[PDB]
């Protein structure tokens, strides 16, 4: 069990990590930081679409 | 004679009005691709994907 666990905290710290290190850019993604984006798809303005990443 | 020296001048003078109406319309012309350009610019930046930097 504990070899398990310690597995497991290994694998819990790899999705920590992969959370906190993921970014387009630089831009993180997976951490919270990233709220909602509105993201501009017409010829004029006003007509975006919110993209949430939790 | 008077009248026709003067429907002369005045032919000359309509030539010069339009002369300055097409600098004056060229220039705007020029104002109205400036223009286009901001516009697409700020389209551009208003998309969600980008960060401070861009």
């Amino acid at each position: 069990r504990v070899a398990i666990q310690e597995e497991i905290t290994a694998l819990n710290d790899e999705l920590n990590r992969i959370a906190e290190t993921t970014s387009f850019g630089g831009n993180k993604l997976l951490n919270g930081t990233f709220s909602t984006k509105s993201f501009q798809i017409g010829a004029d303005n006003g007509e975006a679409v919110m993209l949430t990443l939790k | 004679n008077v009248q026709s020296r003067g429907l002369d001048v005045a032919v000359r003078n309509a030539n010069d009005g339009i002369s300055i109406a097409q600098t004056a319309e060229g220039a705007m012309n020029e104002t109205t691709n400036i223009l286009q350009r901001m516009r697409d610019l700020s389209l551009q930046s208003a998309n969600g994907s980008n960060s401070k930097s861009e």
